[PDB]
């Protein structure tokens, strides 16, 4: 959960979009926060519609 | 003593629109809401809706 934040942060800067490859935590979902990021696995959200 | 509210994608608009819907409920004086919009602006061909 640690290695997304710094890249994320760094690249956020010239508003550069990052694609995330085993990321699943839900701490990062709103876009708020994290500007740009792509996902390639399911969010623990989709758990509840499981 | 009337009005309504819209607001974008934005995640701070809903928060502050769920915000100012909890403070205005629980109010002695009287208060119309209309509606409320939460239209999306990221579509494409969707500015006539």
């Amino acid at each position: 959960h640690f290695t997304p934040t710094p890249v994320s942060y760094t690249a956020g800067f010239y508003r550069i979009p990052v694609l995330g490859l085993t990321t699943r935590m839900s701490i990062y979902s709103d876009k708020s926060i994290h500007l740009s990021f792509l996902r390639t696995v399911p969010p623990y959200s989709h758990q509840s519609s499981v | 003593y009337i009005f309504s509210i819209v607001t974008t994608y934005f995640p701070g608009y809903q928060d502050f629109v769920n915000k100012i819907r909890s403070t205005i409920e629980n109010s002695f004086v009287g208060w119309e809401l209309e509606e409320v919009l939460l239209l999306d602006m990221s579509l494409d061909d969707g500015d006539s809706k």
